[PDB]
């Protein structure tokens, strides 16, 4: 279905590279290609579905 | 309670003694007057203190929580992870209900002993002075001044100075 003009659709993967590993990224076709990497921390961070105001 | 003293052979209690939890209520020559008895008020305080400090530090710190609410129907995942969390809900109410249940018969039944405990501290002061009417009081069995019954309080009471005085009014 329609959506801002499209109907056509990107599907978003991931993918984690251990230290020492390797990424190896291969196609023939409509990929869309990642820029960079996002770092990882873990830690005690987290999302909440909030509607109330900051203060 | 337990020692059946408050709401027990203590017909009802003092709403009218406003500087301690226990305490005594005289009437002799001199007139007519109350104390508070403070050794007793304290010690029932202590250990509700503890009993409370100790029912609190507590918080459950951990750790990424799981989802809760859901905006969509998933089946099995989903219909676990509610039922993981529902149950656990269900456990800590049990938990907590019974934890407020059960300090409280034992807050109850202890304020009660002290009162008991207190009763018996006098009785054995007077060793043959007086005789429990069973209303929570005693009739001393000699005559006695504010300054004699605020010995008795004071832990300073000297039944043998009173003995013979004691015994006549009692048995003659
Ligand atoms: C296959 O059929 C589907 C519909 O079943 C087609 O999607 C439809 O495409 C039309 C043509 O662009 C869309 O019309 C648009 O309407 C919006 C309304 O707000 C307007 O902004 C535009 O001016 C435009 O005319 C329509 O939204 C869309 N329908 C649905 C249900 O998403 C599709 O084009 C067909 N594809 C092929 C290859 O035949
Ligand atoms: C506890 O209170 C009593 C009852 O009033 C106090 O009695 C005094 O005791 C001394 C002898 O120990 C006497 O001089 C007087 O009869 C009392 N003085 C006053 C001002 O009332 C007493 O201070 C306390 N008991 C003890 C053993 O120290």
């Amino acid at each position: 279905p329609w959506v801002r003009g499209l109907s056509s659709r990107i599907s978003i993967y991931w993918t984690i590279v251990k230290p020492g590993d390797v990424l190896v990224i291969n196609s023939n076709g409509n990929l869309i290609a990642p820029r960079g990497y996002f770092k990882m921390r873990t830690g005690k961070s987290s999302i909440m579905r909030s509607d109330a105001p900051i203060d | 309670g337990l020692f059946g003293a408050i709401a027990g052979f203590i017909e009802n209690g003092w709403e009218g003694m406003i500087d301690g939890w226990y305490g005594f209520r005289h009437q002799n020559s001199e007139g007519t007057g109350q104390a508070a008895d403070l050794k007793s008020t304290q010690a029932a305080i202590d250990q509700i203190n503890g009993k409370l400090n100790r029912v609190i530090e507590k918080t459950n710190e951990k750790f990424h929580q799981i989802e809760k609410e859901f905006s969509e129907v998933e089946g099995r995942i989903q219909d676990l992870e509610k039922y993981v969390e529902d149950t656990k809900i269900d456990l800590w109410s049990y938990n907590a209900e019974l934890l407020v249940a059960l300090e409280n018969q034992h807050t109850i039944d202890l304020t009660d002993s002290e009162m008991n405990k207190l009763f018996e501290k006098t009785r054995r002061q007077l060793r043959e002075n007086a005789e429990e009417m069973g209303n929570g009081c005693f009739k001393i069995y000699h005559k006695c001044d504010n300054a004699c019954i605020e010995s008795i309080r004071n832990g300073t009471y000297d039944h043998d100075v009173y003995r013979d005085e004691a015994l006549n009014n009692r048995f003659q």
